[PDB]
Order: structure tokens, then C-alpha cells, then sequence
RNA sequence: GACGGUGGCCAUGGAAGUCGGUAUCCGCUAAGGAGUGUGUAACAACUCACCUGCCAAAUGGACUAGCCCUGAAAAUGGAUGA
């Protein structure tokens, strides 16, 4: 119930590949940036998880 | 490039009636009436009878070819909406402040007072045709409903994006109203 | 070549600036190696130490070694104040689940001894470190764990460090 | 080998990791014993009740307690006893250091050890049992005189001992 | 090209045509939910008497064997173009194969999108619903009613069969509760002969 | 669907496919790595390789060189000459 909510939240914010030459937030299947500043590129990393 | 496209067909149920004039359709169904324009080159968009609407493209580029399918999909969506409407269930969540949402169907608007302890009454008008209704399961959801998917989704988006603190860490909080079930359609 | 070999280095404009800095660096280094505040064995900041060393008065030298000079500095303040020229020993009380990470930070940093690990009981370790390092130790456990960490002295002091006289 | 017995009366299930000499360095899991009502020392004892001398580390052995007392339990893994009896000595002082398995005849041991874990494992008994357990321990060999899965593929041993342990 | 790839298909062809004329009787079973733990107990009883041999959609590579036998593939009951199948072979025990196959079934809750067995009852009523799980019910678009002093969506009858996908919500409900609707494993569709059908009738016993 | 021997053998609070060391084979199979990560004191649970159902004709990849985009920041206002 509560975990579901958390996962939903993550879905739109946290689970997105976050580029590198750019820092554009994309989507978990990404292999490009869709930015003509980034030059599309193929430097996608995951967006990091929470840490205290 | 310039390969000659085939047709893209979309089925039409006997519940609805699809008009078309000057490359610009109009579905009419029990629920209401959606209208949409499509502007392209040599895109013959015709009716076979009252069972199939066809979209064509004589000598399409790859770009041109791509958009045909999109057009078809959009008309399918329209068809769907005007016979059995779209329903987006949105769940809202934050880990301390209870987010106070309340609908006003007179204004056709959702308003959110609390969400991060923000004393503003964050509101935005729903798009033309669509409405929300205050559905309860434990004070956790709001269910938007509509004919047009395009409008409905936009409405959802507006209240999603607004409902989010825009300062410091995005992972730490869960603040927002997010779309849970979007594939569901209102029952008839 | 001859000049390079047998001659001594002379300060140009840039080098003059460096010279000024050098003294500051030396004092920072040499003084902050070994000391504790009077009354009990606790860690304390470098500024205080510097002040203390100024009160008694000290002149650093590039002709002497830094390590050598450290001993000299401590000599002055062993007579004047109560200070710690040697190591101390600590005892931490770690949880079983959350402590592993902590341990891995500490292990390459300083020498671990008396390492008693249990599942049913809490993990216990003991360290060998200088008097100024306690603060460093305790701090890094708390932010990594995200809870409070119990700091206890195994001994108030122990031999070696600058007490063996290197 | 103790006699194979079923659970009866009160049933306290335990998972002992070692059992040749039980806890030397607390090699038994110290959480599992006290959780099921059994002290650490007590647990050490009953580790050796299941397999006194054949007990190795990383075991799948079940130490059951009928009325919180040993019923001379057997059930242990095939892999343990088999490995154990190649080079017989298995305590906890020879199992803290690396060791090579003996190259001695082991065909009659595997058939008994095959169904020591359970009566039916849902696999082919009398047909390819020696093919399975002759190379379960890939390092070394079962017996150097013969070849695993060449002179032991057609050659099988047991008929009542292969389906039920002694 | 053909007869290639990882873990070759050509190899499987040998099993599905040459060993399809070395048995007296057969049974066409259904494997769309049974596991490997459940199924390996039905590869001991069956293996001793015959075998379980099928490459899966290799009945169309059987047409060379149908020259003499004249075997039905699309003509028999179930055309096998909507469900997975695994043909059971037997020669020693032709009578004691139809019931021992059903003895090894194991019951469990339904899964998300599974093809599902014959019988699938959804949880409902006081036993089939909790008071804490009413929120979930409320969330759903379908109506909730008070039957027998408990808030429920009310359905305690068969709404799906073999080859019809269970709903997600229903599956979730099943998983949450301790309700196991039906015991399932390898379920016979029909009894099968060499070049014919012996009995075109289901036998779950 | 992703199993049995099995938590293989090493080592140890605990490392049980999944901190890490070395071998890495067989059963039952259409097929299932002594295992790709998430996770857990370690497990469990989830995920992948692997295999198959549904659908139905093309599909996947590693390169090559054309134009185009990124790389591509400077001071009066502005230069394919407009």
C-alpha cells in the first residue's frame, strides 16, 4: 500500500538514466539524450539512489 | 525515401459515427464529440463505409511515413474515448504532511492546499471536456475521467508537476500526485 | 652544471612568496602531530596548539627535519603543560548489521586489535592511534551509520608514537 | 552413523554449520541456537550428536530435538560425509587450513550418502548415482585407480542401500 | 538459416519424429503453469513407463512420419494454436498413466496474466476478504457491496477457463490471501493414439 | 518455467547461486550458469542467462562514407557582398 506509493514516486523521479555530457533526465531504456547540445551521445548513467 | 506507403486502417464500431472533411476528422459517439485536424502532404484520409477509416500516403519519406501511424493511433484514441471514456486514477503521497486535495466541478478544477506544508492553495483548471471526482479509498486518490485522452493526460501532468517540491533532494521526498492507473476506461 | 651541483638555491620573486608560506606550513605540520589539552586525554584543534607554542615561543627551521622538530616542540610543552606525546587506545561498540561498513573504513586507516566479533552480541574492536585522531575516528562512524556511536577509552595512553623518539 | 529418525513430540529445528568439533572460533551460527531455545554451549554439543566426526563446514544438516533432547538424529548432506571420508580426520583444527582429499575407494559410501539427506530426492537412483557423486567434488578425484563417469557409468552399486541409508 | 542457433533446434527434431512411433498409447497434457519442482515428480513415474517427449511446435515436423500412420495434429480436439502442450508417452502402463499424472498436482494462488487452469474461484465474503484490504477494493472501478457483513466485490464462481488470462487485481487478491482456488500440474486435454484419438474426452481424475 | 545432487569444495560472528578463492560435473529435461544484478548478519523473496507458448515475415549486429547535428567562447552593429 505504502510501498506501492513509494515505487510510483520513484517511477517518475528516481529511476531515470541521467546522461553525462548534459545531465538531462531521460528514461530507464535510454541510449541517447535527445538534446542538440549534448549531441545525443551514448553516455548514459543511472541516477543514483538515496544515501544519508 | 519515396517508397509508396500502404494504407493504415482503423476499425470503427457501430456505436460511433466518424465524419471527415478536408483532412480533418470528427468522431461522434454516445459519450460526446471529439474533433481533430491533421495537416500533411498527399495524405488521403477516407472512409470505406462505416466500418473502416483509411489513412494513406503516396510516396512518403521516412518522416512522412512515420506520422501516418501516429495519425491512425490518434483517431483510434478518439474513437475509444467517444464510446468508452478514459479514466486516469491518480494517487497522492507524502510521508508526513497530509496533502489536502478537493475538487470543484463548478470551476472544473482541483485545488491542493497542503503538500509540503506550503500554505499556497495550488490549483489548476482541468482541460475542456474532462472532469475529476473525489473518489475515496482511505483519502488516497483522485480519479480523472474524460473523452479525450490527450486533454485528460495533460490535466494529470499539470497537477503532477505542480505537486512537487523544487528545492534540494528529489529522492528523499515522495511528495506529489502521480498517475497510477491510466490504461483503465470508465465502465458502460 | 657546476653552479647547479655545488651552489645553493636563491629565492626569486615567486620563491619569496613560497618562503613566506613555508614557515606557516611548517608550524601547521610540526606542532599538530602530538598533543592533548591539560586535564584528561582528549583531542583538540590545531589553532590552540599553535597558540600554546607561540606563548612558549618556537622558531622553525628548514635545515632541521620536521619529525625532529616535532620532538623539540613537544619537549617545551611537556615541561609547561600536561600533554600526550604517545598513542592512545580506543574501544568501539559496533552493531552486527550496520558495523561492517564502519569497520572497512577504519581497518586501512589505523591498526585494529582485540577484534571480538559476534552475531548474538554486539561487535567489539580496539584501536591504536594518536591523541588527535580520536575525533577523526568517532566522527566518521556516526555519519556513515546514521546513528550514535559509543566512544570509550581502552587506555588513556599507550607507548610508542613520539615517545619511542624517532 | 546414528539411526535415521523422524520428527516427533516437540520439534525444534536447527541449522548447524559445522560439527566435526563444533564451535572453536564460534563457527556455529550463534543467532540460530538461542532463537530456538538452546544455549551456545548446548548447541555445540548437539552439533556433534548429528555427525560427531564427519561434520564439515557449510552443512545442510538438521539437528532435531524431541522434548528438547537429542533423538540420535542422522539426516545430513551427501557432500559432507563423502568429502569427510576422503582423508578421514575432520574436526575444526584441520578445517581452519586447506587440505587435499584422499584418492581412495569411495563407491560404497556414495550410495548410502545419496539418500542420507532424504529418502526420495526426485532423481534417478541406481543408474547414475556414482556419476553424480563421483564428480560432486570436482577438485581431486573420487578414486585414482578408476575413472569417474567411464568405468563408473555402467558400473553401479546398491539396491536397498541406494534408496535408503543405513 | 535453418537447424542452427544456440542449443540447436535440429537436435530436437530427432526426438519429436523418430520416437513418435515407438509407443502404444499417448496423452496430450497441458503445461502452462506447473513448475520444475512439481514437474520432476512426473518425470520419474512417466519416465519409468515411457517418456515425456516434445520439442514444442514440432508436430509440423512430424509430417514425414504421418505418411504411414496418418496422425492428427490440427484435426484432433484442441488444435494446439492457442496453448502450450507436452505429449506424454507410455507403453508399460497404459491404464495407470491417466491418474498418476494428476496425483502429482500442487495447489497455489494465481499469477499475473497466467493462462490459468480449468477452475479459478476469486476470493470473496468474510473468509475471502479482510477488513484492512477494503482500501484495495475501493480503489478498483468495479462496485463494492456489503455481503454477509463484509465489504466485497462479490464473485465466488468460475469466470475463466484454460487459455483465458486472469485479471491482475484478481491475481493480487489471490496472492494476498490464503485462498488456493484449484490444484494443478500436468492436466490431460485428451487421450491419444498412434494415428488416431483413443478418447476425445477430458480426464482430470 | 528458470529444478535435483547442493548450502559442491575453500575460508568465517555471518557469506547458504549473488563480499571474496578455485574447480565448474552429473541427474531430470523443451530448458534451466555450482549463477547477471536488487536484496538479506547469511538466507528467503525478486531479477537475468537459458528454454518455450501467443502473434506471423522478416529480423539483429559491426563497420563504411555522403550531407546534417554536437564538439564550436570576445569585445561598436553585421556580413554567402546585400
Amino acid at each position: 500500500i505504502e510501498p506501492s506509493l513509494v515505487i510510483l514516486a520513484r517511477k517518475y523521479k528516481c529511476d531515470k538514466m541521467i546522461c553525462r555530457k548534459c545531465y538531462a533526465r531521460l528514461h530507464p531504456r535510454a541510449v541517447n539524450c535527445r538534446k542538440k547540445k549534448c549531441g545525443h551521445s551514448n553516455n548514459l548513467r543511472p541516477k543514483k539512489k538515496l544515501l544519508k | 525515401m519515396k517508397v509508396i506507403n500502404s494504407s493504415r486502417k482503423v476499425q470503427i464500431p457501430e456505436n460511433v459515427t466518424v465524419d471527415v472533411k478536408g483532412r480533418s476528422v470528427k468522431v461522434t459517439g454516445p459519450r460526446g464529440t471529439l474533433s481533430k485536424s491533421f495537416d500533411h502532404a498527399s495524405v488521403d484520409i477516407n472512409l470505406v463505409g462505416k466500418k473502416e477509416l483509411t489513412v494513406d500516403l503516396w510516396f512518403g519519406n521516412r518522416k512522412q511515413i512515420a506520422c501516418i501511424k501516429t495519425i491512425t493511433s490518434i483517431i483510434e484514441n478518439m474513437i475509444t474515448g467517444v464510446t468508452k471514456g478514459y479514466e486516469y486514477k491518480m494517487r497522492f503521497v507524502y510521508a508526513h504532511f497530509p496533502i489536502n486535495v478537493a475538487v470543484t466541478d463548478g470551476g472544473r478544477v482541483v485545488e491542493i492546499r497542503n503538500f509540503f506544508g506550503e500554505k499556497i492553495v495550488r490549483r489548476i483548471e482541468l482541460l475542456d471536456g474532462i472532469t475529476c471526482y473525489r473518489n475515496e479509498k482511505a483519502k488516497d486518490e483522485i480519479v480523472l475521467t474524460g473523452n479525450s485522452l490527450e486533454l485528460l493526460s495533460q490535466s494529470c501532468a499539470t497537477i503532477q508537476l505542480r505537486s512537487a517540491i523544487k528545492y534540494k533532494d528529489v529522492r528523499k521526498f515522495l511528495d506529489g500526485i502521480y498517475v497510477s492507473e491510466r490504461n483503465v476506461l470508465e465502465s458502460n | 652544471k657546476q653552479i647547479l651541483t655545488k651552489g645553493e638555491v636563491q629565492v626569486s620573486d615567486k620563491e619569496r612568496h613560497t618562503q613566506l608560506e613555508q614557515m606557516f606550513r611548517d608550524i601547521a605540520t610540526i606542532v599538530a602531530d602530538k598533543c592533548v589539552n591539560p586535564e584528561t586525554k582528549r583531542p583538540y584543534t590545531v589553532i590552540l596548539i599553535e597558540r600554546a607554542m607561540k606563548d612558549i615561543h618556537y622558531s622553525v627551521k628548514t635545515n632541521k627535519s620536521t619529525k625532529q622538530q616535532a620532538l623539540e616542540v613537544i619537549k617545551q610543552l611537556k615541561e609547561k603543560m600536561k600533554i600526550e606525546r604517545a598513542h592512545m587506545r580506543l574501544r568501539f561498540i559496533l552493531p552486527v548489521n550496520e558495523g561492517k561498513k564502519l569497520k572497512e573504513k577504519l581497518k586501512p586507516l589505523i591498526k585494529v586489535i582485540e577484534s571480538e566479533d559476534y552475531g548474538q552480541q554486539l561487535e567489539i574492536v580496539c584501536l591504536i592511534d594518536p591523541g588527535c585522531f580520536r575525533e577523526i575516528d568517532e566522527l566518521i562512524k556516526k555519519e556513515t551509520k546514521g546513528k550514535g556511536s559509543l566512544e570509550v577509552l581502552n587506555l588513556k595512553d599507550v607507548e610508542e608514537g613520539d615517545e619511542k623518539f624517532e | 552413523m546414528p539411526p535415521k529418525v523422524d520428527p516427533s513430540e516437540k520439534v525444534e529445528v536447527f541449522l548447524r554449520v559445522c560439527g566435526g568439533e563444533a564451535g572453536a572460533m564460534s563457527t556455529l551460527a550463534p543467532k540460530l541456537g538461542p532463537l530456538g531455545v538452546s544455549p551456545k554451549k548446548v548447541g555445540d554439543d548437539i552439533a556433534k550428536a548429528t555427525q560427531p566426526w564427519k561434520g564439515m563446514k557449510v552443512s545442510v544438516k538438521l539437528t532435531i530435538q524431541n522434548r528438547i533432547a537429542v533423538p540420535e538424529v542422522l539426516p545430513s548432506a551427501s557432500a559432507l560425509v563423502i568429502k569427510a571420508l576422503k582423508e578421514p580426520p575432520r574436526d575444526r583444527k584441520k578445517e581452519k587450513n586447506i587440505k587435499h582429499n584422499g584418492n581412495i575407494p569411495l563407491e560404497e559410501i556414495c550410495k548410502i550418502a545419496k539418500t542420507m539427506r532424504f529418502k526420495s530426492l526426485a532423481v534417478d537412483f541406481k543408474g547414475s548415482v556414482l556419476e553424480i557423486l563421483g564428480t560432486a567434488h570436482s577438485v581431486g578425484c573420487k578414486v585414482n585407480g578408476k575413472s569417474p563417469r567411464d568405468i563408473q557409468a555402467g558400473i553401479q552399486s546398491g539396491e536397498i542401500e541406494v534408496v535408503e541409508p543405513k | 538459416m535453418s537447424g542452427a542457433g544456440s542449443k540447436r533446434k535440429n537436435v530436437f527434431i530427432e526426438k519429436a519424429t523418430k520416437l513418435f512411433t515407438t509407443y502404444d498409447k499417448m496423452i496430450v497434457a497441458e503445461a502452462d503453469f506447473v513448475g520444475s519442482s512439481q514437474l520432476q515428480k512426473i518425470r520419474k513415474s512417466i519416465r519409468g513407463i515411457g517418456a515425456v517427449l516434445m520439442g514444442k511446435k514440432t508436430m509440423i515436423r512430424k509430417v514425414i512420419r504421418d505418411l504411414a500412420d496418418s496422425k492428427p495434429e490440427l484435426d484432433a480436439l484442441n488444435t494446439y494454436l492457442k496453448q502450450n502442450t507436452c505429449i506424454i508417452f507410455c507403453k508399460d502402463n497404459i491404464a495407470e498413466v491417466k491418474r498418476v499424472i494428476n496425483t502429482q498436482r500442487v495447489g497455489a494462488p494465481a499469477k499475473a496474466g497466467v493462462f490459468a487452469p480449468n477452475d479459478v474461484i476469486i476470493p470473496a465474503g468474510p473468509t475471502g476478504m479482510e477488513p484492512t484490504q477494503t482500501s484495495f477494493l475501493q480503489d478498483l472501478k468495479i462496485a463494492t457491496k456489503i455481503n454477509r457483513g463484509q465489504i466485497d466485490i462479490v464473485n465466488e464462481v468460475h469466470i475463466i477457463k484454460t487459455g483465458q488470462k486472469v485479471g491482475a487485481s484478481e491475481a493480487t487478491l489471490l496472492q494476498k490471501l490464503n485462498i488456493k482456488p484449484f490444484t494443478y500440474g500436468l492436466e490431460p486435454k485428451i487421450i491419444y493414439d498412434a494415428g488416431a484419438c483413443y478418447s476425445p474426452s477430458i480426464s482430470e481424475e
